[PDB]
């Protein structure tokens, strides 16, 4: 896996496949986290 | 030693894509573990699926190494104009001796 | 991950011609070598192949004993060498890098060396 | 907290089957309402859901295209209506309230009506 | 969509039990919100366990909704012939779709 993609050598990176008609729970959300003075 | 492809494909610009790829004999699986490759004019042939379905990092995932009725394909989720390629598949038999297909252009209206 | 592939020229038919593939940027002895070819206006042809340690060869029937692949691990390269090459055989030689499962085709490509016979 | 399931019949393979189920005891629109099978002598089998507002709807792939679920908020009950019902087809359907997190599962049960198909 | 069960189990008055359940990829955790039912002949499936470890009113507190090994559970602490029944689980997947395992039968000797 020395530079080579290649098998059992991925990339490790993955995109989502977000689409208007993929079902629902294959839709894209969006995400907010508030992680907790001023 | 005989594989065949679908001589051409138009698809409209946003529109989904099946290329198509197979033996005469038998059936594609994932044991001929079949490979894709994309050739822009000018430049070298470039592999976009390995080992029936794997991606490669510089292939947009706009692509799918799909397997349809014995057949091995590449489809688009959306094609656009800098797809515009000649398309070609590579099956493996009884060893390391693979068969291109007579090769699959792929424009975009 | 570079493959750089020479040795193509212009020949004459009958006779026969060496060509060469360099590794760069990776190891060369982890990965199986192979060529392909491309007459102009035409689709890819599969040529030869050979095994990551150099034990095993595969040629397609139409080049069978008339190709021949042989390696150097030390220099990070391979050569094949075409004998009794046709004026049919006008084409564009390409080094492809194979890192799959059975190491029979290539994820990387070079750029092509040109072999034109007449 | 009551659910109360009919429109079990004996019915032809290739037809239509519409079955409800009412809510008694408590607020219909704040829960997510289930359905699941039966066959005598086997085990259950998921078939359908619907969210509180009935804004989604969700099924077991094999059901997908042939079951469709609509709801009346008004009179506290929802339908399944089953098209090209099949022969294996024969089970007792199930009315389930889900108050879980996800409303993916229910946690009370009705009593089952039994369709069957011949 | 895939989910499995141990066929039966047999225990003697007052003795233990370890029901189990599992999808076949991956690994059960809270994230599949289990639940778990109990079916007496003749009757309709009655929710025992919810949400992996939450239990019902009218469940016997005998009966405890843990997880194991990347599996789910319904363990009792000492059986009684009244527990006689078919037990299911159900698991959640990547929406409300879940998935039924085979049935697990729980008998007392």
């Amino acid at each position: 896996c020395n530079g080579v993609e290649g098998f059992n050598c991925y990339f490790p990176l993955q995109s989502y496949g977000f689409q208007p008609t993929n079902g629902v729970g294959y839709q894209p959300y969006r995400v907010v986290v508030l992680s907790f003075a001023t | 030693a005989v594989v065949t492809q679908e001589p051409s494909l138009t698809v409209s610009p946003g529109g989904t894509v099946t290329l198509t790829c197979g033996s005469s004999t038998g059936a594609v699986t994932s044991g001929h573990y079949p490979y894709w490759f994309q050739q822009k004019p000018g430049q070298a042939p470039r592999t976009l699926i390995y080992d029936t379905s794997n991606k490669h990092s510089w292939t947009p995932a706009r692509f799918s190494g799909s397997l349809l009725g014995g057949k091995a394909a590449l489809t688009l989720s959306g094609a656009r104009p800098e797809d515009e390629a000649e398309y070609y598949c590579l099956l493996s038999y009884s060893g390391a001796r693979g068969v291109f297909g007579g090769g699959t252009k792929l424009t975009v209206l | 991950v570079q493959l750089v592939e020479s040795g193509g020229d212009s020949v004459q038919p009958g006779g026969s011609l060496r060509l060469s593939c360099a590794a760069a940027g990776f190891t060369f002895s982890s990965y199986w070598m192979n060529w392909v070819r491309q007459a102009p206006g035409k689709g890819l042809e599969w040529v030869a192949n050979i095994k990551q340690d150099g034990s095993e060869k595969y040629y397609v029937d139409s080049v069978k004993g008339r190709f021949t692949i042989s390696r150097d691990n030390a220099k990070n390269s391979l050569y094949l060498q075409m004998n009794s090459l046709r004026a049919e055989d006008t084409a564009v030689y390409y080094c492809a890098l194979s890192s799959g499962y059975s190491g029979y085709a290539g994820n990387y490509w070079g750029q092509g060396t040109l072999v034109t016979v007449s």
